[PDB]
């Protein structure tokens, strides 16, 4: 069986905030940065 | 173009027994023919083949009737 | 043949944890590491063609 | 055990939190991916220098915003999450197939990522109408890329349609019937029943434009015989039900958010919200042509679609006045959830309104493919979506994650969030009733006083997302644990706390007939 | 433990697999079409089949072998094959929207007249019609496996499917020899691509059809039914009759009203 | 063409397009209203300390919220449809003009007696002559005579495109394969704009129309000149 | 619109299997001897290169990219007429 | 709704951290790339 | 010798907004007219109306391809 209650029913680890901060920041900021790398990317193929 | 005009030919449209459309639409034909060349720098004999068919192939009272109903103003087909 | 039903609900319903997917015994364990790792696998294999695919190829 | 329990899922709370998951991330995606467009517009001349590119960037904005954020936050995420939980059920009907619609996501989203990599991109709108969009104008396997993308998201909602229908109609307790079921959870069936018979349609509509493109057919090319315009057809009978797709969890959420927080143990008139959303479900299959007007069409058939189209208005008009009585006599909670909800309604209206302008054929002969059409569904549609979205994940956060938001701070997103969609949409009436064409990445000159305003207000509702994710962190960083919420005797998604156990309603409810 | 009915499933790898198998055809599709390679094709392929076969070989275990599916789970499976034909109906419309478009109104390039210039259709009182006999007769013999299966009989059960099955396969053989034989092609403009799309979906629905009534075979051999709970045979057989349904309409449509 | 800061419609230049400002003015006022109604009523609801929450009755309040807003609905179709059929009504024109759109530009041919064609490209913003308009001018205009009913036919010779011109209330799609029929009739002389409104790639933005409307016997000089 | 059969009482097996046996299989012999009847090769027609028929935006993806997926030589022609 | 007090109460400072941390890691990356579009134009 | 000829007049059987088969059906007409005319007795000049209106409604390109055609014995409507 699998841990239940708060900060235990979700994928990531909340038992500490700045490790926390760490996964968000990358989590959402991967993907806003990805549309502004693919225009980059095809600017730059030729 | 070929005259000695025998008979109307077989018409691959009409194939099967009932020659009924065949004597109809030849006739139609002719005098939608008819009308074009009336008017415009034209004359009637380019008409001829429709003519020759229709009659071969037409009860001569129907093309009296049909005839008739266009003195009249009745023929219901489209010429 | 002969009814061997019985065989094996007795089978599927041994209370030894295993998921119903691991619990025909070993060859469901090989049949499933296949099909994972031919999954996984062409995963990879497909990351690389798009990765060859984004840039022209002289 | 996080394999088995995150990858290899069979539980409807898990896989309700992949959805919300996956689509926040797509939410970031389609909000850069605006931005770029807004960039590209923010002042006269070219930013990219690649035209082909801002087309591109335009088709993906929407099909990450249409298929990878509100589908799955809706559907996917309040849909899982909540639709067990409000008829005492222990799970879906197919809680293994139900894990497939979402893992099938991350591909479909990879085929577009892909398309945009490859080549010169899709530079096709979202319509993907040939011949734009053939082997020709569009050579080379872009195309084929969204289209398969488009084929994974289709499977994914179909089979989801499919689970939802089953376990709404087959799962309830044996003493409710239909007519006690909550309005979200109605919204959800006829959305189901929208997705099960439209997206079928698109799905022979884009497979013809894949064999078009690679096996030689010519289902739209008119030297083979085919037609450009069945195709827009067969797009346009999946897409007008699309929309009401798009809204119809909302409008279940909102019943939801302001029966709550008007202090009410029920929505004003159910029965009646009940009609009006069947209603809209059944008039959003007959009207598709309005995306058509200048295609051609005979005058009669223009006549009839502006007819049936602006019927629509009249059980959306019951739902709208039924919120607002629901409010009526309410002890009224001015929570962070009643904020988008209110501005939901207002926002909504506005949106259906231009709607209703664009329905008389007439006048979109002049105003479609103009501004005034983006302005019409970022109103209903863009505004519409994400304000339910946001009111229902202010209201249901802490049932899902066990611990409060700060609520002064999520006012202040509610805030920034309602100035920022405002200032960037509301001048883009003036910008398509003067005639500026849409999926343009320049104008003339003329148009450049409300492309300025538009773009800065694009940078406004950046600002609200950023502040989103930090408001978010603070909650999980602080920890502050649910211990009751009100108005529990009619919201039985709460009555086994926050966040519920794995397995719920394992001894189900009693409910008794009399 | 559970007060109800339902079926709380074991955490499963199989949807996983079936989503990264979609991946690879899909992919794999793109590859042979641009990239001159069936490399990932092949692969997706193969791992589709290998899902189908071990996530149904589950169900099986969950139901026969360890009895999970209570009157409310089995409810719940005849709704859901009941929509997914209904999803199917729908995808077939599109199709048959496109036929009945481009037929009623030719366009110049075809001669503005339907049957296209150039174009001579197969005769539907020839192959057609047999195959349309085949898929009919095919109903009926269904019908009869099934009324045999309830009064409990097995070997009148195993004769009807066997036929039904055997039908199935003469459409399959006679449907390949007429694509073979057929003097139009898929690119012979939009009747070729209004044929063999629609024809050939329908092919290949009658190929599914078939390999799950052989399945149903297999697990009547096998003692899998009881004389009242045989839901794979019945879903197989709605199947089946779907089958047979867009048949008919693809025969009144594409090669009779549009010969 | 637009002008800087418009709210509204440009100015109409056919009689058909008038109708349409005075069919938007009557929608938009209904559009005003019922909004700012539901944005009143709104803050009615939120306004007052006073509570009603058992259980209410809808039946009679609902008689008013369908019936009212279908009589709305017949309001705002009535002259909707009546614009409609005018439009679609027997013009006979004096004129057909065929328009073929590209990637990306447009040809035109006026083929009623001589046969005369040309293509019409946007002028780069780089050759623009002073005063002249980024975006809008082309090389060669459609001149067309003033006052009279023109019929417009068009279609593609490669994508879609879309043949617009505000100004005149027209927008008519571009479609290979298929001849689109739009009537055209100023009221006045002068130079009206238009763009291409189905996207069409690259260039979609950069394919401009421009009608030059002067008197029929400046018309005939012009088609004289032709030859 | 019940044929011109009729033998009901409580519907089963028996009768579906006579149905089976008596209509079913009977109509499939006969649309069999049918088609068995009207089989053997028919004239193939002069080739004409119709620009609506023949169609090649793209090569296919096998062989030399110009033969349909189940090309018959003896009456599928290419785009440049029938095969040697 | 009624909660408990914060398990891990995040203070004012605290706060300021992460929505700066938040901000930048939206700001910083969209930033390269739109100031060096000019680098990417050209090539 | 009756012209005065504008351009094509309204013809209801082609009132829609599409004319894509109004520009097909007179070039057919014209067409099947100037071959008829070529029998004994017969002027194209009666074929003009015709003539005129599908110069008048079809796009230059669809005249020049369908010309190529009937050229190559590859037109794929009956004249
Ligand atoms: C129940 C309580 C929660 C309820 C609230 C839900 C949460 C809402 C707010 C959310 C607040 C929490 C944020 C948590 C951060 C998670 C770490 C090391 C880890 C680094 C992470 C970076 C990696 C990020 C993934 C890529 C297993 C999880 C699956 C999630 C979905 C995958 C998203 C992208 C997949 C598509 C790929 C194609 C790219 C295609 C690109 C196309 C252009
Ligand atoms: C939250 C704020 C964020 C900041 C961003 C902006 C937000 C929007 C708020 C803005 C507050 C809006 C108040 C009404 C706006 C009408 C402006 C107008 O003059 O419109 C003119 C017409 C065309 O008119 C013409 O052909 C002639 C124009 C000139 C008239 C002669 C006078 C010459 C000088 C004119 C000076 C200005 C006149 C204005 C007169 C002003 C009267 C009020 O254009 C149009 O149709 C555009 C209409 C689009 C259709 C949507 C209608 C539903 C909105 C009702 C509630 C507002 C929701 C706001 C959205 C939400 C707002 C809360
Ligand atoms: C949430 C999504 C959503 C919703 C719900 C709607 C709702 C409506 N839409 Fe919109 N629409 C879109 C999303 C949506 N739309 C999108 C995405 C497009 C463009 C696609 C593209 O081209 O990319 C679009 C395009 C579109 C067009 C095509 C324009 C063109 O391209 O030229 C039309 C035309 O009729 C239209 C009409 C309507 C109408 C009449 C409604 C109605 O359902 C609105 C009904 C609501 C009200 C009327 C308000 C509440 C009612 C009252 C308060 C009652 C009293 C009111 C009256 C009596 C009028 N929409
Ligand atoms: C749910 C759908 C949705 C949503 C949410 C949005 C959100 C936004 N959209 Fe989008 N848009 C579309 C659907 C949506 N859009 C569609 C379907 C098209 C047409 C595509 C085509 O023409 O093919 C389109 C086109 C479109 C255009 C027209 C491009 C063109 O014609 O050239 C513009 C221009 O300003 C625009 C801007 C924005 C902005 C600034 C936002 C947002 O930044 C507003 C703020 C919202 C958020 C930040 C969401 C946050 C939620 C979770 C993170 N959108
Ligand atoms: C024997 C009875 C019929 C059985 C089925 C036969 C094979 C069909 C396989 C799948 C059919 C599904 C796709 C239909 C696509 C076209 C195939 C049409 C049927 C067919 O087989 O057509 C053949 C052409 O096949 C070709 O191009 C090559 C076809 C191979 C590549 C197909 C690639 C496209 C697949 C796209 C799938 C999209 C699925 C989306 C589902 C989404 C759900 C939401 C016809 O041969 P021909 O030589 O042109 O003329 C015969 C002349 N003697
Ligand atoms: C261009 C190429 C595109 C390719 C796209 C490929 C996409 C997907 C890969 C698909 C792999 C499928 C793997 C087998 C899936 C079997 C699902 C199934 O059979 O689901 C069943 C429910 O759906 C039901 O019944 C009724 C529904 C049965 C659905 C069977 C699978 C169909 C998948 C394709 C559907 C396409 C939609 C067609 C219409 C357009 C069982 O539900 P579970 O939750 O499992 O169990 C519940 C337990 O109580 C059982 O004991
Ligand atoms: C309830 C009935 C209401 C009436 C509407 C449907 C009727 C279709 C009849 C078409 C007959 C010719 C009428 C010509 C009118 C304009 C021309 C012509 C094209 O015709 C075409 O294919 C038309 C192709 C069909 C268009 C609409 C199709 C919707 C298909 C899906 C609906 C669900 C079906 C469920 C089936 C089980 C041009
Ligand atoms: C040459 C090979 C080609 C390969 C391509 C696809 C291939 C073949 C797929 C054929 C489908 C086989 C389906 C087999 C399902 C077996 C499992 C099953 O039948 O499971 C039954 C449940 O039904 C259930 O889930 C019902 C499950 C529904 C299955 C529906 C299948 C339709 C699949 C369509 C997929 C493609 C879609 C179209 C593409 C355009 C189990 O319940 P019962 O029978 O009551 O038994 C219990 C009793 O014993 C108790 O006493
Ligand atoms: C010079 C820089 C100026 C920055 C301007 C920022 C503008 C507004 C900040 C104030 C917003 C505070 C909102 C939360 C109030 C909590 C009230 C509450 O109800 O908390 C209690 C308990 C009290 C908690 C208070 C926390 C205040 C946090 C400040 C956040 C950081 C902003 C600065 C950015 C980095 C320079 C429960
Ligand atoms: C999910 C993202 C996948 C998108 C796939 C797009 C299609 C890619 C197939 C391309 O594969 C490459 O093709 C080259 C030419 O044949 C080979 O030389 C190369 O070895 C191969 O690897
Ligand atoms: C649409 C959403 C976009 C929102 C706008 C983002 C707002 C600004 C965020 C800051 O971005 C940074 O800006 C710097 C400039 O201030 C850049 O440094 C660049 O410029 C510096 C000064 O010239 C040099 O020192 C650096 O090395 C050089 O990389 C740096 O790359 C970039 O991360
Ligand atoms: C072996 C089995 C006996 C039934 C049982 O095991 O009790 C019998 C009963 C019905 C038989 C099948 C049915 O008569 C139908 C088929 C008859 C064909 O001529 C051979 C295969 C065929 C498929 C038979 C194989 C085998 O002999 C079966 C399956
Ligand atoms: C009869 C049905 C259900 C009543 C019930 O069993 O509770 C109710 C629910 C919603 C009602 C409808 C809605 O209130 C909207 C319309 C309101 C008008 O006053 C009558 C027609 C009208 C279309 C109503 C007819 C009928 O009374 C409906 C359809
Ligand atoms: Cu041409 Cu847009
Ligand atoms: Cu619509
Ligand atoms: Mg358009
Ligand atoms: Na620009
Ligand atoms: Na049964």
């Amino acid at each position: 069986h699998y841990e239940e209650g708060p900060g235990k029913n979700i994928p990531f680890s909340v038992e500490n905030k700045w490790r926390l901060l760490a996964m968000m920041t990358l989590f959402f900021g991967s993907g806003f940065a990805a549309p502004f790398f693919i225009v980059r990317h095809q600017l730059l193929k030729k | 173009k070929i005259k000695n005009y025998q008979t109307a030919p077989f018409d691959s449209r009409f194939p099967n027994q009932n020659q009924t459309r065949n004597c109809w639409q030849n006739y139609l034909d002719f005098h939608r023919c008819e009308k074009a060349m009336t008017a415009k720098g034209g004359d009637v004999s380019v008409c001829e083949w429709y003519r020759r068919v229709y009659k071969s192939l037409c009860p001569i009272s129907w093309v009296s009737t049909w005839d008739d109903r266009r003195a009249e103003g009745t023929f219901p087909g489209k010429i | 043949f002969e009814n061997r039903v019985a065989e094996k609900q007795k089978l599927f319903q041994e209370d030894n944890g295993l998921p119903v997917h691991l619990k025909g015994g070993a060859t469901d364990n090989i049949l499933y590491r296949v099909t994972m790792t031919l999954c996984l696998g062409g995963t990879l294999y497909s990351l690389y063609c798009l990765g060859w695919a984004s840039f022209p190829h002289k | 055990m996080f394999i088995n329990r995150w990858l290899f899922s069979t539980n409807h709370k898990d896989i309700g939190t992949l959805y919300l998951l996956f689509g926040a991330w797509a939410g970031m995606v389609g909000t850069a991916l605006s931005l770029l467009i807004r960039a590209e517009l923010g002042q006269p001349g070219t930013l990219l220098g690649d035209d082909q590119i801002y087309n591109v960037v335009v088709t993906a904005h929407a099909f990450v915003m249409i298929f990878f954020m509100v589908m799955p936050i809706m559907i996917g995420g309040f849909g899982n999450w909540l639709v067990p939980l409000m008829i005492g059920a222990p799970d879906m009907a197919f809680p293994r197939m139900n894990n497939m619609s979402f893992w099938l996501l991350p591909p479909s989203f990879l085929l577009l990522l892909a398309s945009s990599m490859v080549e010169a991109g899709a530079g096709t709108g979202w319509t993907v109408y040939p011949p734009l969009a053939g082997n020709l104008a569009h050579a080379g396997a872009s195309v084929d890329l969204t289209i398969f993308s488009l084929h994974l998201a289709g499977v994914s909602s179909i089979l989801g349609a499919i689970n939802f229908i089953t376990t709404i109609i087959n799962m309830k307790p044996p003493a409710m019937s239909q007519y006690q079921t909550p309005l979200f959870v109605w919204s959800v069936m006829i959305t189901a029943v929208l997705l099960l018979l439209s997206l079928p349609v698109l799905a022979a509509g884009i497979t013809m434009l894949l064999t078009d493109r690679n096996l030689n057919t010519t289902f739209f090319d008119p030297a083979g015989g085919g037609d450009p315009i069945l195709y827009q057809h067969l797009f346009w009978f999946f897409g007008h039900p699309e929309v009401y797709i798009l809204i119809l969890p909302g409008f279940g959420m909102i019943s939801h958010i302001v029966t709550y927080y008007s202090g009410k143990k029920e929505p004003f008139g159910y029965m009646g919200m009940v009609w009006a959303m069947m209603s809209i479900g059944f008039l959003g299959f007959i009207v598709w042509a309005h995306h058509m007007f200048t295609v051609g069409m005979d005058v009669d058939t223009r006549a009839y679609f502006t007819s049936a189209t602006m019927i629509i208005a009249i059980p959306t008009g019951v739902k709208v006045f039924s919120w607002l009585a629901t409010l009526h006599g309410g002890n009224i909670k001015w929570s962070p959830a009643m904020m988008w909800a209110l501005g939901f309604i207002f926002l909504f209206t506005v949106g259906g309104l231009t709607g209703i302008v664009l329905a008389n054929s007439s006048l979109d002969i002049v105003l479609h493919d103009t501004y005034y059409v983006v302005a019409h569904f970022h109103y209903v549609l863009s505004m519409g979506a994400v304000f339910a979205i946001m009111g229902g994940f202010v209201h249901w956060f802490p049932l899902f994650s066990g611990y409060t938001l700060n609520d002064t701070w999520a006012k202040i997103h509610f805030a920034i969030m309602f100035v920022g969609v405002n200032m960037t949409f509301f001048p883009q009436h003036f910008l398509g009733l003067s005639g500026m064409p849409r999926r343009y990445s320049d104008y003339p000159d003329a148009y450049t006083m409300w492309n300025t305003i538009s773009s800065m207000g694009s940078f406004i509702s950046l600002t609200a997302v950023m502040l989103m994710v930090f408001i978010i962190w603070e909650a999980f960083a602080s920890k502050r644990e649910v211990l009751t919420v009100d108005l529990t005797t009619t919201n039985l998604e709460w009555l086994n706390g926050c966040p519920p156990p794995y397995h719920t309603f394992e001894e189900p409810t009693y409910v008794n007939l009399k | 433990h559970q007060t109800h009915a339902y079926h709380m499933v074991n955490p499963s790898p199989w949807p996983l697999t079936g989503a990264l198998s979609a991946l690879l055809m899909t992919s794999g599709l793109t590859m042979w079409f641009h990239f001159n390679s069936m490399t990932l094709l092949m692969i997706g392929l193969t791992t589709n089949m290998l899902t189908m076969y071990q996530w149904w070989r589950d169900v099986i275990r969950e139901s026969t072998f360890q009895g999970h599916h209570t009157p409310a789970v089995q409810k719940g499976l005849r709704y859901g094959m009941i929509l997914f034909i209904i999803s199917e109906v729908l995808f077939f419309t599109g199709f048959f929207w496109a036929f009945y478009h481009s037929s009623l109104a030719p366009t110049p390039e075809l001669g503005g007249c339907w049957p296209p210039t150039g174009i001579h259709p197969l005769n539907p009182l020839e192959v057609p019609l047999l195959n349309t006999s085949v898929l009919l007769a095919s109903g009926v013999s269904i019908t009869w496996a099934h009324h045999s299966l309830m009064e409990g009989d097995r070997k009148h059960m195993l004769q009807a499917l066997f036929i039904t099955i055997t039908l199935g396969v003469y459409f399959t053989l006679l449907q390949a020899s007429e694509y073979y034989e057929a003097p139009f092609t898929i690119s012979d403009g939009v009747y070729g691509s209004t044929f063999f799309v629609a024809t050939g979906f329908h092919g290949l629905h009658v190929i599914i059809g078939s390999t799950f009534l052989i399945v149903c075979f297999f697990r009547q051999l096998k003692f899998h039914f009881t004389s009242n709970h045989h839901f794979g045979f019945e879903a197989a057989a709605w199947y089946w009759h779907f089958v047979d349904v867009v048949w008919l309409f693809l025969y009144v449509s594409i090669y009779w009203w549009g010969s | 063409m637009a002008y800087p800061m418009q709210l509204g419609f440009q100015d109409a230049t056919s009689p058909i397009m008038e109708e349409l400002l005075h069919f938007h003015d009557h929608t938009l006022m209904i559009v005003f209203l019922i909004s700012s109604l539901v944005l009143y009523i709104i803050s009615l609801m939120l306004t007052t300390k006073l509570t009603h929450t058992s259980t209410m009755d809808a039946q009679e309040v609902e008689t008013i919220w369908t019936i009212l807003p279908a009589i709305i609905l017949i309001l705002i179709a009535l002259p909707s449809l009546r614009i409609l059929y005018m439009m679609d009504e027997i013009n006979n024109p004096s004129l057909t003009v065929k328009t073929m759109g590209h990637q990306w530009y447009w040809s035109y041919e006026y083929t009623d007696y001589e046969d005369l064609s040309f293509d019409s490209y946007m002028i780069p913003t780089s050759e623009l002559k002073p005063g002249e308009l980024r975006l809008l001018e082309v090389d060669n205009r459609v001149v067309l005579p003033m006052e009279m009913t023109i019929r417009m036919l068009v279609s593609s010779e490669d994508v879609l495109h879309s043949w617009a011109v505000p100004s005149l209330g027209l927008k008519t799609d571009a479609i290979p394969g298929r001849l689109n029929q739009t009537t055209l009739m100023s009221s006045r002389p002068g130079l009206y704009y238009g763009q291409c409104s189905e996207i069409c790639g690259s260039n979609h933005s950069f394919m401009p129309i421009v009608l030059e409307l002067v008197p029929l016997k400046y018309f005939e000089k012009w088609s004289a000149s032709m030859l | 619109a019940s044929a011109a059969k009729g033998d009901h009482g409580g519907t089963g097996a028996r009768t579906w299997r006579f149905l089976t046996f008596g209509l079913a299989l009977p109509s499939v012999a006969l649309c069999t001897l049918n088609s068995w009847l009207h089989s053997g090769h028919r004239e193939r027609p002069a080739f004409i290169p119709y620009h609506h028929l023949r169609i090649r935006t793209k090569p296919f993806s096998w062989g030399d990219g110009n033969h349909t997926f189940f090309h018959n030589p003896r009456v599928n022609p290419l785009p440049t007429g029938y095969e040697k | 709704i009624t909660a408990k007090p914060a398990k891990t109460p995040t203070s004012p400072k605290e706060q300021a951290i992460g929505l700066s941390v938040t901000f930048l890691s939206f700001l910083l990356p969209a930033g390269w790339v739109l100031y060096h579009l000019d680098n990417y134009k050209k090539s």
